[PDB]
């Protein structure tokens, strides 16, 4: 995105679009509340037969 | 009690329906307290005027076809809820709107009630494409406050929904956006302060300034129970 | 044996809590891993090092 | 880091979810249904973008 | 303590030789923050002597990293004790048990940004509790040499100093136990011979415009560290044998 | 001019013979006392440098036109 | 305008630290707006006494130890920060301790002042093992308001600056934990309309009504400038 807007518009529209990017992203990115328990790490029901 | 209140320092009106401010010095702390609980009034709370039902002749439902017309009925539907009006006396109207010809239908050709303002008359409602096609409906506006879709309408009323009336979601609360963002005030020694700073973006029946007033007296008539 | 002990304490299976942030009130859209972890202040302090 | 999974989390979408197949006016409705609490920021909706 | 620890922790902690362990158990005669002496059980105890065991534990010491070293009682005043239990806890020790930090509420979300690269986001509770707060026992001395042009003097009379910095000094010149200081403070006044130094002109002049000319000897005062800063805790003088002794020594 | 000097390069040219430039106007204002062109608006002799060669008012051949104008001027009160 | 104000209904008290208050009618978005929005000066706004300064006798700085006491003098501070006092009349008042004898010196120990009430009587201050062991301290509280470090209090002031006195941080704000919840109202017809339950956990002094009562009162204020300057 950043490398289109850099040959499209200039050097200014790509340092602000690529702050408001780094702003966003790390909001929603907060918003989300995504996580990381041990239930996320799915195993197959299958790796003893494969084994 | 250190009680430090901010005063309202500038107002960058950039345009009557988006203007900024800024707010300074406000108390650590209470720089995303006022920011966002504002904020929530003025997306949901807010009293304004919007198209709630919509009836169009040839019409038996919103997803049917009218020849000689170029959007689909739900587009045009889609085009009366951005439609901006402000009644003055009542809290219902319904207007009337028939034209034919090639043109864009646009705002102005609504018949304009005696206490009924269109704030964009320009606004374009559907495009007629055949020289030999006609349009007519009637528009319901009714006044509330906030956002109230077709769907959080119909799990509410189960009353009177006859086939035909075709519902469309209202946006009487003249907040089209709104977003307060802090970063930091610096005084003389306090330097842990914020400076809120909100850009509220309008429609024009309500100015950015009026709306902010308005949400702030709900809230201190909120605080009226509380005694002081 | 950690979820039984789980709900020993009336806790979820999943050590996941819905936590709502401090700033707004609303809830975050997913359930967060949330818990006591032993933490250890290092040695390499910035008062030091600056 | 954060950043990628933000806008990863905000562009996908989902089933349903809440408020599927709407018809919104522009991008800042469909911020007037995000915060108001009315649509998933994971549903289909055809919208009006310019 | 650890809330989630493997059980070494008590194997490290007393064989660490950091905790205070009771050589022989029986009742605890006088607890204290000081010390704490135990009575002994007859049948361990041995026939000779009175069979009372004293331990005077190391107080807020310091470390060779300038960290600290305290030792509390961790068992009551009169309290029955079986030998090779854990009568008073090191720094890092918790009933017996190895505790090197803190364990607490912690969430895995990301937050603006502030967890970008294992960046870490804490309460201002954490810090409101002055739990992860350490303490830096730290070690200046002051030391009176011989140069060829004399003997240095340690004396509270120096040349060139304001009333602030010698407010916190005794007659001695040495600063009063307990005293808080930051950088620049005098901690030790030391004053040094300098020969008759060739004075420019325009210093010359200065010195007559406000009488003050500068003595023999000079200056290179014991004082706080640039930026660093704490409470006196402890001075402690070597004087050797056959010089003239502080007041305060 | 105030982050971004993209607009004061596409002006002359060479990255390394803009900031030549701009440090010849900066030395002007800092020592000479030269006025600025641009309002000032409060900003470093650097930044208002780079503002008056973004607008194209300030530039190598400009500059060596005001110095010869300055300097021959007082040539010509001598001869 | 269909405004529909709230109005305090009832004020579960479980104990005096703990205690829940209901909120109804609260039209449809008010509950979360007032619940944050106070949650947040209830935690950090709300005024509170704490003590700031202690002075032992027989103590040059609060590293040393004293005989015949199980805790060093830092553990002896810990526990008057958290000692619950409530100040009637003044700012500012300088309790005198003095006790003797073999036993745990608890808050009931400190002579009390006309208008100083002690919360927690039995809170424990210090633990005399020796019988022949006496201590004597010097506690003043004060009034201020969220929490003030004594790092911060020994870089600002400081003009009389006397050998003996032990600045401690400040633990001003009374409120420990608070947490609104949203529940149903069943009043009239409304459905939509529910209440708002406010379940505060303070220390002692602060009372949860009278809390509530000037965590309202500060927002109020701070809309002054919304309301008046536009």
């Amino acid at each position: 995105m950043l490398n289109t807007c850099y040959r499209i518009l200039g050097l200014k529209p790509t340092v602000i679009f690529a702050d408001q990017i780094m702003y966003t992203g790390f909001a929603y990115a907060a918003r989300s509340g995504a996580s990381v328990g041990i239930d996320d790490m799915v195993i197959p029901e299958k790796k003893h037969e494969i084994i | 009690t250190e009680f430090l209140k901010p005063r309202l320092v500038d107002i960058e009106q950039v345009s009557s329906t988006h203007a900024k401010v800024t707010l300074e010095p406000l108390e650590r702390g209470f720089g995303h307290t006022l920011g966002n609980a504002l904020r929530r009034i003025l997306l949901s709370s807010m009293p304004g005027c919007a198209v709630t039902e919509v009836e169009i002749d040839g019409v038996l439902h919103e997803y049917s076809t009218k020849e000689g017309v170029q959007e689909d009925i739900l587009e045009i539907l889609l085009n009366l809820k951005g439609l901006a009006v402000r009644v003055q006396g009542k809290d219902e109207v319904i207007l009337t709107l028939n034209k034919s010809g090639i043109g864009p239908v646009t705002a102005a050709d609504i018949t304009h009630d005696g206490d009924v303002e269109i704030v964009k008359p320009q606004h374009v409602i559907c495009h007629l494409t055949d020289e030999n096609a006609s349009i007519s409906m009637r528009i319901k506006v009714q006044r509330g406050r906030g956002y109230v879709p077709a769907s959080t309408r119909i799990h509410s009323e189960e009353d009177e929904r006859p086939i035909g009336r075709l519902l469309v979601d209202a946006c009487y609360s003249p907040v089209e956006r709104i977003a307060y963002n802090v970063e930091a005030a610096r005084v003389e020694q306090r330097t842990d302060l914020d400076k809120l700073v909100i850009e509220m973006e309008t429609n024009g029946t309500i100015d950015p300034e009026e709306a902010i007033r308005r949400a702030a007296t709900i809230l201190a008539e909120q605080l009226e129970a509380f005694v002081d | 044996e950690i979820k039984e002990l789980l709900k020993l304490g009336d806790l979820p299976t999943s050590g996941q809590i819905r936590l709502y942030d401090g700033r707004t009130g609303e809830q975050f859209e997913r359930p967060v891993t949330v818990g006591y972890m032993y933490m250890l202040k290092l040695n390499h302090l910035v008062d030091d090092k600056m | 880091q954060d950043v990628v999974l933000g806008l990863y989390y905000m562009t996908r979408d989902c089933v349903n979810a809440k408020g599927e197949g709407m018809v919104l006016t522009g991008p800042k409705e469909a911020e007037r249904l995000y915060r108001s609490g009315l649509a998933s920021l994971h549903a289909r909706v055809k919208v009006r973008i310019t | 303590k650890p809330l989630v620890g493997t059980g070494m922790e008590r194997a490290v902690a007393v064989d660490s030789g950091v905790t205070a362990v009771a050589k022989r158990g029986g009742v605890v005669q006088y607890v204290d923050a000081s010390r704490i002496v135990i009575k002994v059980n007859e049948d361990e105890m041995y026939p000779g002597e009175a069979g009372i065991d004293i331990y005077n534990l190391t107080k807020y010491t310091r470390s060779n990293q300038n960290t600290c070293i305290n030792q509390m009682p961790c068992v009551s005043l009169g309290e029955p004790v079986e030998r090779g239990d854990v009568l008073a806890d090191g720094p890092s020790t918790d009933l017996g048990e190895l505790a090197l930090g803190q364990n607490m509420r912690v969430a895995f979300m990301p937050w603006n940004g502030y967890n970008f690269e294992d960046s870490i986001l804490v309460s201002e509770r954490v810090v409101q509790e002055d739990r992860f707060t350490t303490i830096h026992i730290q070690e200046l001395a002051c030391v009176s040499r011989d140069t060829k042009l004399g003997p240095e003097e340690i004396t509270a009379d120096i040349p060139n100093v304001g009333e602030a910095a010698l407010s916190k000094l005794d007659e001695s010149g040495i600063v009063y136990i307990g005293a808080e200081v930051t950088g620049g403070d005098i901690l030790v006044g030391k004053v040094t011979p300098k020969g008759e130094t060739q004075l420019t002109p325009e210093e010359k002049l200065l010195r007559a415009i406000f009488g003050e000319k500068a003595s023999d000897v000079k200056d290179s005062s014991l004082r706080v560290p640039n930026g660093v800063s704490g409470t006196v805790i402890d001075v402690q003088v070597f004087t050797r044998d056959g010089v003239e002794k502080d007041k305060r020594a | 001019a105030r982050v971004t000097v993209q607009d004061a390069v596409e002006k002359i040219g060479n990255r390394f013979d803009l900031v030549l430039v701009a440090a010849r106007r900066a030395r002007q204002m800092q020592v000479g006392g030269k006025d600025p062109l641009v309002p000032e608006e409060n900003d470093k002799t650097t930044v208002i440098a780079l503002r008056e060669i973004e607008e194209g008012l300030i530039n190598n051949q400009i500059l060596d036109v005001r110095e010869r104008q300055e300097q021959q001027e007082q040539e010509a009160a001598e001869l």
